């Protein structure tokens, strides 16, 4: 469990009218490749 | 007796060539089984 | 083996070799 650099995204949807309705951060869920690779990210997952 | 044969000929000829060039439909089922082919086997059960 | 050796180890590389001799010792 995390407690406390920039691996983050900047998600942006917009309508109609020009206008941003989300403009929220978020993080990508691993593949399981990359749990393939390292079993301790489905622990973090 | 205006056209010699050996000039070539004098209506239009239909030459030909083959092409190798996969459909937008084959491209598209390619991606699918070898790029985003994130199946369970293929990643786990490779050994 | 016995079960602290097993709680302690997590999974690994192939996981089907994995998962077949952690049940063969744990049917030891």
């Amino acid at each position: 469990i995390r407690v406390r650099v920039e691996g983050l995204q900047q998600i942006v949807l917009r309508n109609d009218q020009g206008s941003i309705v989300l403009d929220a951060l978020g993080t990508a869920a691993p593949s399981r490749l990359a749990v393939k690779l390292d079993w301790s990210r489905l622990s973090a997952w | 007796n205006e056209w010699v044969p050996t000039s070539g000929p004098a209506w239009k000829v239909p030459y030909l060539e083959n092409v190798v060039k996969r459909s937008g439909r084959r491209l598209l089922a390619e991606l699918r089984i070898a790029s985003n082919n994130g199946s369970g086997d293929r990643t786990f059960l490779d050994d | 083996k016995t079960l602290y050796n097993y709680y302690s180890e997590g999974p690994s590389t192939p996981i089907m070799p994995h998962l077949v001799n952690r049940l063969r010792g744990l049917d030891a």
